[PDB]
């Protein structure tokens, strides 16, 4: 018999975009190469499955600093975590192809969905 | 608010 | 010119719910009367006027342990939680009055709204 | 997936 509140988990999400942009309770920092990215490790777990299998690992939990693949580009790494904290994806052309590797590599489904349509449309 |  | 992921927000909360649950990467215990409460310290701050305060102080951002007034019943608490991380209010007449003071107490301006409404509707 |  519950009532719900329509905007409430966009309000939550903002909010926690809010924290990451002040550095606030920031608990690790991906390193992708010569670039770092400071983030929530409950917000990374509840939006990629490599972060979900990383962070429930009862050694990797405790690690302050994660290092991903060479092969991931910080730019394509940039947008996904954007996009983690805001629900909104930065796809463009020149930059689909890292976006969708990164995608993978990170394990969050619905963005590898999406870029496959978009390249698919151009072919 | 509604009825979800 | 970004594109959007409707579900986005809903997909990150039911997953910070499912931590939550499992007791994994809770920061920190609220304590009300005789019970306790384990949560993250970033979605309380996220859904709270009165946790974005305490943890944003220099000090208390580093407690692990909360003692709320002794007037907040912890029944009303409980229900404020459980929306916190699903969006969701179990708002019954047995219990609106102790789910609009402490939703008052823990500055959650929404919920506060319709407790106000549904109060006003039965006089 | 939508134009925001
Ligand atoms: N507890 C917990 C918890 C925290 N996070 N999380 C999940 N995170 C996840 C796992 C896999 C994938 C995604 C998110 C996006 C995607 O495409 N795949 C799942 C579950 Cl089943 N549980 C949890
Ligand atoms: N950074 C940050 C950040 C984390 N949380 N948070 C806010 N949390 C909040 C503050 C006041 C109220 C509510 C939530 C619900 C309500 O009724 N009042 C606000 C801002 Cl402006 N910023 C942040
Ligand atoms: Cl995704
Ligand atoms: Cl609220």
């Amino acid at each position: 018999s519950c009532i719900q509140f329509t905007r409430h988990a966009s309000d939550v999400l903002l909010n926690l975009n809010r924290l990451r942009s002040r550095d606030i309770l920031t608990d690790v920092v991906i390193v992708v190469s010569r670039e770092q990215f400071r983030a929530h490790k409950t917000v990374l777990m509840a939006c990629s499955g490599l972060f979900y299998s990383i962070f429930t690992d009862q050694l990797k939990c405790n690690l302050s600093v994660i290092n991903l693949d060479p092969e991931i580009n910080p730019e394509g790494f940039c947008i996904l975590l954007d996009f983690m904290y805001t629900s909104r994806l930065n796809l463009r052309e020149g930059n689909i192809m890292a976006v969708m590797a990164t995608a993978m590599y990170l394990q969050m489904e619905h963005v590898v969905d999406t870029c496959r349509k978009f390249i698919k449309a151009s072919e | 608010w509604v009825i979800p």
